[PDB]
């Protein structure tokens, strides 16, 4: 028993600050909000009404369309075609994507159906897959290189698109197929098998997943980009967030020259329907879209933002009311 | 029938010779009883399980063994400091024969039937049949102030036999006796059994065991022999059953968590059948959905049932008791640090000598203290006296008054005269030392001669052993006013007056008993003349006056100041005795004198037929000094709707003396005796053969004596249905009891034994529904220390009984206005608060799953990192809530302490009831939802869509994270009302924690070295670095936050509470006025409304006195 130590903790008193919300403490944070939020969702919107988007479904699910026959493609390669027209001409880059519709990527049972370890270039997992990828882990005799129902379901359809000039000759337009994907995903998240100098060799005992047409050889004749570095696989193999996703296709890149990227015009749209998604009344569209230098087109923050703002200033002055009917 | 005298034992073979004498059990205690971690191991054998795991196994791993090694540290911390606080203060040694010759050796290596040796002033160890002592006739003098509230003197006596032959350690050692008795038993005041030795037999008697509670006092040593040790004690059988006391928000907490349980349940076997029917449309028709198990969609629904239930686990509490526990741990280690609870004096700090029961402190309804001891100091002197009419004491200087700044009258010219005394007044003096008033002088020579003390000058400084205080105290003052009472024989006593040494002839001493209220002597002075002098109750020696005492209505006047004044006042008288009248009463008395079949009837009328005719001198004021700030701190605790009753086992004059000294009892309160009471409840339960026993608007009070009570409770086949009407008609008297005590003002038991004060604090807690709080010392108090809800000891003295089993040990009773007022009240704010904010936090971040399993197909598939799951409880929101339950402060503690009114907040249940429990979970559903459905409403549409486009599951997943964390560690900030640097910096730092600790697994190196484990690589980098996706988390921040804002401001404007405004206008308050006693009530009307007196005595001294038992 002696005497206790005198110190700021010990004898509750530390140096601290009392903050009573006055009624002039509030108000300005409410206002200072609506005049912060009013303005950046103005631009915002007039942002996203300043971009020009033009989606086609070519899905074909309803007849009088020039895809329906593809719902019952008696013979595999089945064509379609679909004439759209832009009144005004896009500029700068221009961004294609294919988007799919009712089409749930994120399942528990999907999501988990994936081979971390194989796509990241492991000899050991390569051969003896991992247990999760089961239902597509081996074919016959030998494992599926990437197992499971995430590669498996992968989007099979070739999209092109060509302009209808004044010479009534469809002139093609030139679609990059590089530079659609994560930097680190493609350098890091993603590596072929080690070992070996021709992709031939490295998969040695492993076959095609059961529904992919041809091995993972061929998915592109250059060097770089075919493995398990396919930016058109990495693309897909990031799964979506919600039943509706568009993910990139392609980049067009405006031309040097002053013309538009994309003139105004008559288009076409040659499309190998070869993706079957109207089972379970699915959808598939094609999505062209111009750069934003704030994001993209986004519409709902921008109302968001005017919509708070107003509010906000409406409960500030509310508020206000209030205290002086009750100061 | 009912005694007032006497404590009820009654309505509440043994052989003895002499000299022939640690983690596993926690961790299973804490799985058992706390069955959140018998939920958490079942969770894991279900994450065990490959065909319903929807979650990994590091989830309720990693956090359960922060759990259990937190709540093991904690473990043992408390379980060293108990063992610490047992060994430090079981220091107690004694004399005893275990050898040849006395050894020392403490009280644990005691055996029955081993004799000892104690001293002066050393608590008696066990039961001892007393066998010697160095007073004559082995007398030897105990107090018992802590078996019960009694301060005077007792004295035992051994048998003859044994006083006459074990007067030497020599005969001790070979001392071989037997003895039988009766089995040990809770009755203090009998004791039947028997003594063998030298082939003969010897009955005994309570007048020859000492106790363990006794002290020794006014003997040198004193050899005894044990009779009971350990539990079997007298007073260690009157200490109820040691129970488990639990909080009141304990049980809320059960409550809450089941109700937690059953929500989950619902919600799980909601979205089970949900995910039954949609795999039911659905999930067949998706070609890209295949497991190749062939599976029903009713027998997928029951599958998912526990996938569910392990995804929404997180519903329940992970981290509820450790918080709960440190924060406990923490406000009890603040009360053991208080400054103000010190006592420099004795060196005493206080004590939380349990860590569980801290927000009880502040929902406290019902007080319950003992007097002696814990009101008192034990001390009393002599304040003012009346003389003639006139009244002495008050300040004066010279023969006249003059000023209230007076000096203190030096006792110089006085030789036996010392410190002592303190009085202030200068008349007195020279009214003594002029002698024109020879009165003045008789007075203080009957102070001096009608004592019954003794006189000890073992060193020549005239030492005096007093039996009771108050003669004690008039003795002293005697004795400084110039007659000391010097020596004492059989025959004789040598009183010196004024230097000059008289030696007096004792003829007679008529005793002092309960009944007679008074003691007288009778004896001849030097010169021939007898005389008789008398001292006693006011109310008894006013019907024995003479016709003619001029001084009858001054002296009455006197009385009625100094019992206005709270003062124990006693009335004096002498009277002349002729010779023939005296031989014939002598003549009488002897005759009475040895007709030892009815002695004390025949000496009591002896006694009466003397005591008629009686001239009047004055009377005397003694002070009982009470604890300092005791009626400030009743009054404080008055104004907090806090109701002090005093439980006491001492005399009903001193009760009633110390409750109008406390301020319980004023000129306004009506004072009911047991009989009163009785006849109420009589009435009552004849017209029952609700409405208020008294009028709304009186003031009134209780004094009940244990007879009384025990009279006034009924506590004083066909036997089956007589034994039930009885207990009905009991319970009855009780209920209606109980109603009627706490309509009083105060309520003041005396003469209770201990069982009876558990008895009256359980019919409380029992029939009142109320928290009720226990403090008093010694060992009578120990069984309402251990029945009340929280139970405070008086430690400082000597006295560790009381100190054992409490739960809080301060040292004074003036602490208990800050262990109320102040750790008591914001020990529940804080607890309240971090409940509220615990349970908001917990279901604000496990409701996302609920909503984003309507757009995965009710898959049960996490819309959080599989490792954020892992780390939000423990990381990044456990540090700043503890905070918060720290270092919180609505008003300071000088503000706390001015307005007691703010106690009542704790006192309703307000701020946390089981609707508070329910708006925190509506606003964590409603906060889930912005969160969810904001980021959702982002996302359906372009987010930064480019060859670096953040949309997709993992994007979606760090989004929704960063602004849940974004939105808890804000709300906690709101909720804070002192902002120390440390709590801004908790709260500022989590989030950069949880901000470094994601970067760092979304990191290439951890990836390389494992990618299984690692899924989310690179998300954050290329995530956080879009300005849509801060706009996202910026406006549902703002959008969770700001309506918060504007309900809180609009409650304080609207409705505001008495913290705020308290704190609005704290700038301007600068009255304060101390708390002062109201200095006069004097009136007229009544000759006399109440009597005052009060004496603490026992018979027995004069018959030892005048006999030579007592003279050495
Ligand atoms: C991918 O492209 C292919 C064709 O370009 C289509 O998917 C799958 O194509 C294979 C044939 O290459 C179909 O094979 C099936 O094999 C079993 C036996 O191995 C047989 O019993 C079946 O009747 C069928 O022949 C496979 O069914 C087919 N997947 C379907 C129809 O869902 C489709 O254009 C694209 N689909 C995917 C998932 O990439
Ligand atoms: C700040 C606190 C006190 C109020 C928080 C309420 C807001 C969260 C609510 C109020 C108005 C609501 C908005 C009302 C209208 C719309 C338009 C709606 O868009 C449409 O469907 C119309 C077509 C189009 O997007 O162009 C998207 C939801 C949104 C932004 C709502 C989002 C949620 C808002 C902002
Ligand atoms: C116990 C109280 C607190 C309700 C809490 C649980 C609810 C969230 C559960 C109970 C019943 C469930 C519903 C039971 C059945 C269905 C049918 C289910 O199937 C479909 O209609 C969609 C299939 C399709 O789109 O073709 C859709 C979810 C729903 C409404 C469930 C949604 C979640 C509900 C409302
Ligand atoms: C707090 C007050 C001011 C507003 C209370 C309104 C809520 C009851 C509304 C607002 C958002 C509504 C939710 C908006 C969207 C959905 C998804 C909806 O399911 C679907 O639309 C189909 C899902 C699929 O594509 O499979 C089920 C109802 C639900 C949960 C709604 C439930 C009712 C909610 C929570
Ligand atoms: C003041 C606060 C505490 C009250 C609660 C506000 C809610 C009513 C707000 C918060 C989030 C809002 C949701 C935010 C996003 C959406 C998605 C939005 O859908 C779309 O933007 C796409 C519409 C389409 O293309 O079909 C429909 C409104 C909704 C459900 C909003 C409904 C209103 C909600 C639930
Ligand atoms: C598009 O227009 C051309 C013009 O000749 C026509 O041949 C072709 O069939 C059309 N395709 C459609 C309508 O899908
Ligand atoms: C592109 O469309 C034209 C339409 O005549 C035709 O060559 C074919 O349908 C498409 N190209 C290929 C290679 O099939
Ligand atoms: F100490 Be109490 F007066 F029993
Ligand atoms: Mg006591």
């Amino acid at each position: 028993t002696r005497r206790p130590d005198n110190t700021a903790f010990k004898q509750q008193r530390l140096p601290a600050w009392q903050p009573i919300l006055t009624a002039g403490t509030v108000l300005p944070i409410f206002f200072i909000i609506g005049l912060i939020f009013i303005p950046i969702g103005i631009g915002i919107f007039v942002t996203s009404n300043n971009i020009r988007e033009i989606e086609i479904d070519y899905t074909g699910t309803e007849p009088s369309s020039p895809c329906n026959k593809c719902l019952s493609p008696d013979v595999t390669p089945c064509f379609c075609t679909i004439n759209f027209t832009l009144e005004k001409s896009f500029e700068g880059n221009v961004f294609m994507y294919y988007g799919l519709s009712n089409f749930y990527q994120n399942h528990r049972r999907y999501v988990k159906s994936r081979d971390d370890s194989q796509l990241n270039g492991d000899s050991s997992a390569l051969l003896n897959p991992s247990k999760e990828c089961e239902p597509y882990r081996r074919n016959e005799d030998k494992p599926i290189a990437p197992c499971g129902a995430i590669a498996n379901s992968m989007f099979n359809d070739t999209l092109e698109l060509f302009l209808i000039g004044n010479d009534s000759y469809p002139i093609p337009i030139a679609l990059k197929k590089k530079g659609i994907a994560w930097w680190t995903d493609k350098n890091v998240k993603f590596r072929n098998p080690p070992g070996g100098d021709n992709l031939e060799e490295r998969f040695k005992g492993t076959t095609k997943p059961v529904n992919w047409l041809k091995p993972v050889y061929m998915l592109d004749s250059d060097p770089d980009n075919n493995g398990f570095i396919n930016e058109d696989f990495i693309v897909w193999m990031r799964t979506a967030a919600l039943p509706t996703f568009r993910k990139l296709y392609r980049l067009i890149e405006r031309k040097s020259d002053l013309h538009p990227t994309l003139p105004a015009g008559r288009y076409s749209l040659n499309v190998t329907y070869n993706y079957p998604v109207h089972y379970f009344d699915g959808r598939k569209r094609m999505i062209l879209s111009t750069i934003s230098w704030m994001g993209g087109k986004n519409p709902f923050l921008g109302i968001a933002y005017i919509a708070v703002g107003s509010i906000s200033f409406l409960l500030g002055v509310v508020l206000l009311v209030i205290n002086h009917k009750y100061r | 029938q009912p005694n007032d005298e006497v404590v009820p034992y009654s309505d509440d073979t043994w052989q003895v010779k002499a000299n022939d004498r640690t983690f596993i059990p926690m961790n299973l205690f804490e799985q058992f009883k706390r069955a959140a971690n018998l939920y958490f191991l079942a969770l894991l054998i279900l994450q065990a399980v490959p065909q319903i795991s929807t979650l990994a196994w590091y989830t309720t791993l990693v956090p359960l063994l922060v759990v259990l090694g937190v709540t093991a540290i904690k473990d043992l911390v408390d379980d060293v400091a108990r063992h610490k606080m047992d060994k430090e203060i079981n220091n107690r040694t004694c004399e005893v024969i275990k050898d040849g010759r006395f050894k020392v050796a403490k009280w644990k290596e005691i055996q029955v039937g081993d004799v000892i040796r104690l001293k002066k002033n050393d608590f008696v160890p066990a039961d001892i049949l007393l066998l010697s002592s160095s007073e004559p006739n082995s007398l030897c003098y105990v107090e018992t102030a802590e078996l019960d509230g009694e301060t005077n003197l007792k004295f035992k006596m051994s048998l003859e036999i044994t006083d006459q032959y074990l007067q030497r350690e020599d005969t001790l050692a070979t001392f071989d006796g037997f003895i039988e008795c009766e089995e040990p038993n809770n009755r203090l005041d009998k004791f039947t059994g028997t003594l063998f030795w030298r082939n003969t037999s010897f009955p005994l008697d309570a007048d020859k065991i000492l106790l363990r509670g006794c002290v020794i006092r006014n003997t040198d040593f004193c050899h005894g022999l044990v009779i009971f040790a350990g539990a079997d004690t007298k007073i260690m059988k009157n200490s109820g059953k040691t129970r488990f006391k639990r909080t009141k928000i304990d049980y809320l907490m059960n409550y809450m968590v089941y109700t937690i349980f059953v929500v989950l349940i619902l919600l799980s076997a909601g979205l089970a059948i949900g995910h039954a029917y949609w795999e039911a449309q659905v999930g067949n028709s998706s070609w890209y959905l295949y497991d190749g198990e062939d599976d029903t969609p009713s027998y997928r629904g029951f599958l998912i049932f526990w996938g569910y239930i392990i995804v929404l686990n997180t519903m329940v509490p992970i981290s509820l008791y450790v918080s709960v526990e440190v924060i406990r741990l923490g406000q009890s280690h603040f009360i053991n640090w208080d400054l103000q609870m010190y006592y420099a004096e004795k060196d005493t700090p206080a004590k939380a000598r349990t860590t569980t029961l801290n927000e009880q402190l502040g929902q406290i309804h019902y007080i319950f203290s003992d007097k002696t001891g814990t009101l008192t100091q034990n001390i009393m002197t002599f304040k003012k006296c009346c003389i003639n009419g006139q009244i002495y004491g008050d300040h004066r200087d010279a023969s006249q008054h003059n000023h209230n700044k007076i000096e203190q009258v030096d006792f110089s010219w006085n030789t036996y005269a010392d410190g002592k005394l303190a009085f202030y007044d200068h008349y007195l003096i020279e009214q003594i030392q002029s002698g024109k008033e020879p009165e003045v002088r008789q007075f203080f020579f009957l102070l001096a001669v009608c004592h019954t003390v003794m006189v000890d000058r073992t060193d020549g400084q005239l030492n005096y052993q007093a039996a009771s205080p108050d003669e004690g105290a008039l003795v002293n003052a005697a004795r400084n006013f110039g007659f000391a009472f010097l020596a004492r024989t059989q025959n004789t006593i040598t009183i010196s007056e004024l230097g000059t040494e008289r030696t007096y002839n004792v003829l007679a001493i008529l005793d002092f008993n309960s009944d007679r209220k008074r003691m007288s002597i009778i004896v001849r002075t030097p010169e021939g003349n007898i005389k008789l002098y008398c001292k006693g109750a006011d109310t008894v020696i006013y019907e024995r006056l003479h016709r003619m005492n001029p001084t009858k209505q001054e002296t009455q006047d006197a009385l009625d100041i100094f019992a206005n004044e709270t003062l124990r006042t006693l009335c004096l008288c002498y009277k002349e005795i002729e010779e023939k009248e005296f031989t014939e009463w002598n003549k009488k008395f002897m005759a009475a004198s040895v007709a030892s079949t009815n002695r004390d009837e025949a000496l009591d009328k002896v006694y009466e037929e003397i005591e008629k005719d009686l001239i009047l001198l004055g009377a005397t004021a003694i002070e009982d000094k009470l604890q300092d700030g005791v009626p400030e701190t009743i009054s404080k605790l008055a104004k907090a709707d806090i109701k002090i009753w005093v439980l006491t086992g001492d005399k009903k004059e001193t009760a009633e003396n110390i409750g109008f000294a406390c301020e319980l009892l004023t000129e306004d309160t009506t004072i009911c005796y047991g009989e009163d009471i009785n006849s109420l409840l009589h009435a009552r339960m004849e017209n029952q053969r609700q409405e208020s026993f008294f009028p709304p608007g009186g003031n009134r009070a209780l004094i009940i004596t244990g007879s009384w009570l025990n009279e006034i409770l009924l506590e004083k086949r066909m036997r089956t249905q007589s034994k039930r009407r009885l207990e009905a008609k009991k319970e009855q008297r009780q209920k209606n009891f109980v109603d009627l005590a706490c309509e009083c003002s105060a309520v003041i038991c005396c003469r209770v034994t201990p069982k009876q004060k558990a008895m009256v604090v359980d019919l409380v807690k029992r029939y009142k529904k109320a928290i009720t709080l226990a403090i008093g010392d010694g060992a009578n108090d120990v069984n309402m220390i251990k029945t009340a809800h929280i139970g405070v000891g008086i430690s400082g003295q000597e006295g560790m009984q009381a100190v054992m089993s409490s739960d809080y040990s301060f040292a004074q009773f003036r602490y208990l206005q800050r262990l109320l007022l102040v750790h008591g009240r914001w020990s529940y704010i804080r607890m309240c608060k971090f409940l509220r904010y615990f349970f908001y936090k917990n279901f604000a971040f496990t409701l996302v799953h609920f909503w984003y399993s309507f757009f995965n197909g009710y898959s049960a598939q996490t819309a959080y990192e599989d490792w954020f799951i892992t780390l939000y409880n423990v990381l990044y929101t456990s540090l700043p809530v503890l905070l918060m339950g720290l270092l919180d402060q609505d008003v300071s503690d000088k503000l706390s302490l001015r307005f007691p009114g703010l106690y009542i907040v704790g006192q309703r249940d307000l701020l946390f009831n089981y609707k508070r429990f329910f708006v925190s979970l509506l606003h964590g559903v409603l906060t889930s939802m912005i969160l969810f459905f904001i980021p959702l409403g982002a996302y359906l549409q372009t987010v930064g869509q480019d060859g670096e486009a953040p949309s997709d599951y993992q994007s979606f997943a760090v989004t929704i994270a960063s602004a849940l964390v974004i939105t808890v560690n804000f709300q906690i900030g709101l909720d804070t009302s002192y902002w120390t640097f440390v709590n801004a910096f908790s709260i500022f730092g989590s989030i950069a924690l949880y901000f470094g600790i994601m970067f760092d697994f979304h990191s290439a190196g951890i990836h390389v070295l494992f990618p299984s484990a690692f899924q989310f690589t690179g998300t954050a980098s290329n995530a956080l670095r879009q300005p849509y996706i801060w706009l996202t988390i910026i406006l549902t921040v703002a959008v969770c936050l700001l309506p918060v804002v504007a309900i809180r401001f609009l409650s304080m404007t609207i409705w505001p509470s008495e913290s705020d405004k308290i704190q609005k206008h704290r700038k301007r308050l600068k009255a304060e006025e101390q708390w002062q006693r109201r200095q006069q009530v004097f009136r007229r009307g009544v000759s006399t409304r109440r009597s005052a007196y009060a004496f603490s005595h026992q018979r027995g001294y004069a018959d030892l006195i005048s006999s030579g038992r007592s003279i050495r």
